[PDB]
């Protein structure tokens, strides 16, 4: 069965702001990227596949269970153990008046740690693997840049091994090549955890490097689907088609 | 006997019946904190009106009722309420744990074991284990719904990161029943592991703040640590200077301005009962 | 060596007694009366009334006297006697339309039908410390003019009339009283003005002031002021039909507040009120300034002052319990003060090693 | 058709006349002394002090009598009577180790040198309406101890000989005056004293008690309250030695507040401080809570409470100043009403258009 | 003459000199607020303690007073004023605005054009424009002193979106001499074209706030606005019904409950006058 | 003479946390892009060549003026006239509260602008010029989204037309065809109306596009220097060969 079923998935702010008629599926162990031009819905779809927006039509099904015919607590519990969420805007994501040590460990402590030096050691480990220094980790994210921040987001939600991690813009305001160290590792745990990933992004190049599969969106309606490859490389829609067209060559 | 004018105990029986009511609530639901419409009492809000309405509602004709106030009979407004108590029912009262009925207490546990058929009553100003963290009960009480309790850890990681230790030394957070956190009021670290598994009943009750909690008897109260930063109790390298005790919690008396002081039990029927024995 | 000893009980029964020959003085003067507190000091015995929920002249008197003026323990001691008492009835509502006017001013309008009655009030005196009532003096004869009352409409029944504001409707809504059940928040509107109606007049005043200086405006003018006789009646139930139990001197402060625009109606006025016992209208005023500025909720107003939070606001508004909390730190604290040595302690010296 | 008419100035004269009568009452009972009010309503005459800003007894008594009890109207006519004195002098730093007390007690130790001295007090009394009062009565005779006065060292001086506290040490800076200059914010902690001590009783209690509910905490402890009678000194210039002038009556607290760890100092608690007029001392502890409050840009804390908020906190913590303010809308206001009416009625006519 | 046993206008001298001072500095800075340390007047704070101020500092001996509220020399607090500073001083009053040498103002100013050595006091409120945007003064005072008034301008352009129209409707924020940004007190939009180089002396006087700003005669003083919607003054369809006049401030006068209402002229002086010439 | 100099510039937070001893010159017409590893200091050098931040050490020199001996007065004058200044979260360089309309038009009255209508149509040309459409001018930016925001608070900085603008990542949270478009008109504004361009970017691409010269920092120190051809395709310092070949 699919780790995450979408069918018929819609909310909407006004017409043609938000998403509608947005079905998929995810099994695990596959990435399945979102793309579309700025204000096409991705971000609300994410939102409301993570259960953090109620649908106003459409089901969202995560191990054969309705994800919000379930109690809050339910949802909040899915949310806090085994399921990432990375934001567009890195300090959503963050606690501001916790150290970098803190926000890391809250996720390990949700799922049981209950030793302060395992859970210390551990937030230094993923602060290194995400290229932020050891001795950053009892500084408050505020005094971190945009880039650190955001590395820092990715780290607390993957420090726990969740099975499904959502992320929006994840690589916006890193570096080439931490960008290319955060894939890596996104790409380790796939194919050694079996990790399902659902990102959003603008990079055509993270996605082909990493989404198995992808969905274009334009006006908030699902426009093209399908494998990656053939998507980016056998444009059907017009828009994405432009959107390929646009990549800047080197 | 009551010969004041009141009611027995003070309260009308539509007072009574609804804190019984929500004082089953809280002993069907360990650690959760039961709203209740308590009323102003003639003692200040923060003076122990919850406990006040609590034993009223509890007490009766055959009951011995006990008052500590940090642990010692004899303090202010103990006394004020053993004697209102006195004045409105006429029980007996004593000072020997063992021979309580009803405990009512203000910021300790008896050194004393309690027993069966014994309920200990606790005066608490703030219900909320997460107030200080989360000022709001709009959020505390969908916290407690939700047991989302992530908050608490994260104080405590960052108490230890910044001090090595954690700073909370009294009103110790602590899990009942392995699902609520609870305020144990604010009896210090000393005592919470008197609550685990006691065979006593254990009210608590925040008038200001219009809560009621309990704990039954043998219950699991587990204070919130970690394992290589371990709950550890308050210590004092010197013994009590009346009674000799090295297992009592300790109050520093200061006895001149050139700094010379003693530490002697607040637990002062304890102290009474290890002086007698010699 | 040392042995305990008992002082606590006489120490408070001597505390007590220096309180009481504190509050009687000099005992050459003659002893106050609580008449002479309810006819002279009316103004501090309103607020005891307002704020200790008893609309009893005489018992705020009496908590004033025994309280030695101190209008916080006064209040304290009128809502710990309402405690004590069965409620017999609960009143048909009010009909302040029916109010004998002692005193009726509007801001908005220069003149209104039934006139600008200022009545009895310290507005216009100039704040000279009279001295002559150091000693005994004779009372003012007052000036007499015709004895009827005008018809005084509500100005805003004026206002909603030409459209301007909205009419309060009723729909039969049962209030919410937090007198039975504690506060939930968010709060209903009623419960809301039962509880700024109980709150203190100080804090309350601060935050419409805030409100009026930037911290959540509401753009206030004074609708209407009006104090006097307003009759109560209950529907006893041995008898079936309503009865006038008697009169209760009040003051209503109704306040224009700034205009909205909702989407399917015409822009108007929105607006707040304010009910006290007595002719103290500062704290109807504080009470329906507060009232507009907890009104955010219902009109999606962006906070921009803390006149606006209601949890803060609220939780804090009944100095029964702010009093009571912040004097508890009077109380022996050496049992959790021993804890936080015991840690301060330990730190010191794991700092210094 | 209509010729207008002379009415404000008799209204007025006539209102006057009204609220005169009203404070009078019924003439059937003596009229009130201040001399009764100051000696039996002794609590709201220490209010009345504190926040008028004139420590005379006397003053503060015939501004209750003349406000017909009304504290905020008291005070105001205190410090309107204030600005018309000249200042002769400025006292010599008062000195509280001084203080002949009637009360001392410490909730951070069971038992200190001095002892715990309840004197006059409320606490511990249960708050039920005593009707005696009603009638005449005796006052108790008061147990009698020993005379002498037993060395009473303040109890933040035993926490600071053991490193547990800090000193307050006196760099000689000279006190801001903020009643002779308009305060400037962020304001000295001088200045903030200052405006705290003539700040609204009831606003300072609610941003305290809400500091003790997590608004801006600083874990405080009733580290002493002192209640006694201090001495005045002055250097007058016709002599150049110091006079003394007499004695207040004086209530000090000191607060213990959450310990800091700062880099190169051992850790160490912090400290608020609270001084009123006469024996009310909830406005002291009130003071001292959000004196530390306010300390937190010297601590640099996050402030999570308007508490901690300066400028919010004494730009409306004068009831002089909020009082008037809440009291203006009173005032005619139809002009701007009419403005705003001017502006409402064409948004109507160009939204039904 | 005065005889009420205070000194000539109730202000001691060190205040007197003291608000001469700010008045001076605001006459050389226009539309600054000078602080000033004002003291407590018998009045309340907010009902016009500044103005009361300013005119003691000013009046003498030889002046006329002139003391309207809302336009009207009989209202309440004009009559309250003017009583006052008869005691206090023993001035010559006046009710018209061409024999006063000094003109005390709330809410308006008067239909008389003003001459050359007139002297004319507001009563202001809330002396900081900028004051219902930024309730902070720690901002706004930066603000000023930065020339940073483009928290108005976004206002006002997000009232005219919002409604069409700029909502502020009294104490219409003014330029003046070119550069600082200032609240002419809560008189209506009507009465601010009067302020624009005008031959008398304004003084603006904010007691409770302690501040103290002035325009000087024949000083530019332009209210905030767009081309393309100009400052237009609040407009009737009726005269007065006691003079006829089309050009006056008119107050609506409710006559009863069925909705018969009259206007007349605010400024009663003015209204006097055009009856008399018929 | 240079429109923008700076000399021995130096902001540090602690040891390699900041930036230290950079130096440069910006002439009119020439974008001077700034590139670097996460926390190298990028930011921190725009801020404190935007006068946003009091350098430790060092100095700007802005048409031959010192641009911090100058008072509070003329560098707020300077930013809000003739400097623009985006930031790298779109929410720092935009007024919640305030409507997109409001946003732009805000820095047209500061020039001087008071016709509302002629505000409002510049609003509409330009949030149709960074791909938002009119009726979303009345709308809240906290409404918009995280790309619409950015491109909002690039609108909102060109508006004005101005001499010099300091970007932060102005192109990250936008999709390729919005990001040429705002890169197009970037050149035609810097071609036609002169305009001087400051932009710190991690996308290489888009300077290549854009910066006539490029900057690379690490630990908060310039290692290389250059025009952007140059640097790009013949790098010498090894962090930029590592950045280089890192390009997917
Ligand atoms: N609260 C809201 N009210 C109204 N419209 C909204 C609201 N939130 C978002 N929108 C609009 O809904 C549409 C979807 O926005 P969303 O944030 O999902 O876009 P996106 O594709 O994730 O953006 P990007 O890739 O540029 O970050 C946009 O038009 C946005 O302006
Ligand atoms: N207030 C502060 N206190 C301490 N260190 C700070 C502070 N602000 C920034 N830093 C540190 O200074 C260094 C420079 O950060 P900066 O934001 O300038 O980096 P950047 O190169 O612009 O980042 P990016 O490209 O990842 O957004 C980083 O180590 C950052 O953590
Ligand atoms: O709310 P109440 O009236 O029931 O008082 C409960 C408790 O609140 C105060 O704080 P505390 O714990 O120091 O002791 C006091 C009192 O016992
Ligand atoms: O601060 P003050 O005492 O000088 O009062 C100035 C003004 O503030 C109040 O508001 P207002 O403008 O409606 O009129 C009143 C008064 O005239
Ligand atoms: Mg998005
Ligand atoms: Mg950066
Ligand atoms: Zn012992
Ligand atoms: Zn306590
Ligand atoms: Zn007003
Ligand atoms: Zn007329």
């Amino acid at each position: 069965q699919p780790l995450l079923s979408v069918n018929n998935l819609t909310h909407l702010y006004a017409p043609g702001k938000g998403f509608s008629d947005v079905s998929f599926d995810l099994w695990p162990g596959e990435v399945l990227g979102i793309v579309g031009e700025s204000g096409s819905g991705k971000t609300t779809l994410l939102k409301s596949i993570s259960a953090r927006l109620t649908p106003q039509q459409g089901e969202i099904h995560y191990e054969n269970r309705s994800l919000y015919a379930m109690s809050e607590a339910d949802r909040r519990r899915l949310l806090r153990t085994e399921w990432g969420v990375v934001h567009q805007h890195p300090l959503d994501g963050l606690r501001r008046q916790v150290s970098a040590g803190g926000n890391i460990g809250e996720r390990l402590m949700a799922t049981g740690a209950r030793h302060y030096g395992d859970i210390r050691a551990t937030a230094q480990k993923w602060l290194e693997e995400v290229e932020i220094p050891a001795n950053r980790i009892d500084d408050l994210p505020t005094t971190f840049s945009g880039g650190m921040q955001q590395r820092l987001q990715i780290a607390r939600n993957l420090v726990t091994h969740p099975k499904l991690v959502f992320m929006d813009e994840p690589t916006g305001g890193l570096d080439v090549s931490v960008q290319a160290r955060l894939l890596d590792l996104l790409r380790g745990l796939v194919v050694e955890l079996n990790l399902a990933v659902v990102i959003v992004t603008h990079d055509l190049g993270v996605a082909r490097l990493l989404a198995d599969r992808l969905l274009v969106m334009k006006q908030g309606q699902v426009v093209e689907s399908g494998l990656t490859d053939r998507v980016l490389d056998d444009p059907h829609h017009p828009y994405t088609q432009l959107l390929v067209s646009s990549v800047l060559q080197n | 006997a009551n010969l004041s004018g009141y009611n027995f105990a003070y309260l009308d029986e539509q007072t009574k019946r609804m804190i019984r009511r929500a004082i089953l609530k809280a002993v069907a639901i360990p650690g959760y904190q039961v709203p209740f419409g308590g009323r102003e009492m003639p003692m200040p809000y923060g003076w122990g009106t919850g406990g006040i309405q609590l034993t009223a509602s509890v007490i009766g004709e055959s009951d011995v009722l006990k008052v500590i106030d940090q642990g010692a009979d004899d303090t202010t407004n103990a006394v004020s309420i053993r004697n209102f108590f006195k004045r409105v029912t006429g029980v007996n009262t004593t000072e020997r744990t063992d021979d309580a009925t009803l405990i009512q207490t203000r910021h300790r546990i008896p050194e004393t074991p309690l027993t069966e058929d014994q309920i200990i009553i606790f005066q608490v100003p703030i219900p909320e284990p997460l107030r200080f963290i989360e000022p709001r009960e709009t959020e505390t009480r969908t916290m407690h719904a939700l047991e989302e309790y992530g908050v608490m850890q994260v104080k405590l990681y960052e108490d230890i990161a910044r001090f090595g230790h954690i700073a909370t030394t009294y009103a110790y957070p602590v899990k009942v029943n392995g699902r609520y956190v609870m305020d144990p009021s604010p009896i210090p670290k000393f005592d919470n592991p008197k609550m685990d598994m006691m065979p006593a009943l254990q009210l608590f009750g925040a008038g200001r703040e219009k809560r009621i909690y309990a704990v039954p008897p043998f219950t699991r109260v587990e204070s919130l640590d970690f394992d290589d930063h371990p709950f550890t109790v308050q210590q004092w390298d010197e013994p009590c200077a009346i009674c000799g005790s090295t297992h009592s919690y300790l109050d520093e008396v200061v006895l001149d301005d050139a700094g010379n002081r003693m530490f002697v039990c607040s637990d002062t029927d304890y102290c009474r009962q290890q002086s007698e024995a010699k | 060596m040392y042995v305990a000893v008992k002082g606590g009980e006489k120490a408070i029964d001597a505390a007590h007694a220096l309180q009481e020959s504190r509050r009687r003085g000099d005992t050459d003067l003659p002893e106050l009366s609580v008449a002479q507190i309810e006819q002279q000091l009316n103004l501090a015995v309103d607020r005891v009334m307002t704020e200790g929920g008893i609309a009893d002249r005489e018992l705020a008197a009496l908590a004033l006297k025994q309280a030695s003026g101190d209008n916080v323990e006064a209040i304290f001691l009128l809502r710990a006697y309402r405690t004590t008492l069965a409620k017999l009835a609960v009143s048909e509502p009010l009909d302040t339309t029916g109010m004998r006017l002692e005193r009726r001013i509007s801001a908005v309008y220069k003149d209104i039908p039934g006139g600008q009655l200022l009545g009895p009030t310290y507005d216009y005196t100039h704040r000279l410390l009279d001295f002559t009532l150091l000693a005994n003096g004779e009372a003012p004869t007052l000036t007499t003019a015709d004895s009827e009352q005008q018809p005084s409409p509500h100005v805003f029944s004026l206002l909603a009339r030409q459209g301007l504001a909205k009419f309060e409707e009723d729909s039969g809504a049962q209030p919410d009283d937090i007198t039975r059940t504690p506060p939930v928040y968010p709060c209903s509107r009623s419960s809301r003005l039962q509880q700024l109606m109980r709150g203190d007049e100080g804090y309350l005043l601060a935050l419409a002031y805030s409100t009026q200086r930037g911290y959540g405006r509401n753009h206030p003018f004074a609708g209407e002021i009006r104090s006097g006789y307003i009759d109560v009646s209950i529907v006893p139930e041995e008898l079936g039909f309503a009865v006038n139990v008697g009169e209760l001197l009040m003051t209503e402060c109704e306040m224009v507040n700034g205009f909205i625009d909702p989407p399917d109606e015409p822009p108007h006025f929105t607006r707040g009120y304010g009910l006290v016992f007595g002719m103290s209208e500062r704290k109807a005023m504080a009470m329906a300034l507060v009232d507009r500025a907890l009104q955010a909720p219902e009109y999606g107003e962006h906070a921009t002052g803390p006149a606006q939070d209601e949890e803060f606001v609220l939780a804090h508004a009944d100095n029964v319990e702010a009093a009571g909390f912040v004097s508890h730190l009077k109380l022996p604290h050496y049992v959790d003060f021993q804890a936080e040595l015991e840690l301060l302690k330990r730190l010191q010296q794991e700092k210094n090693h």
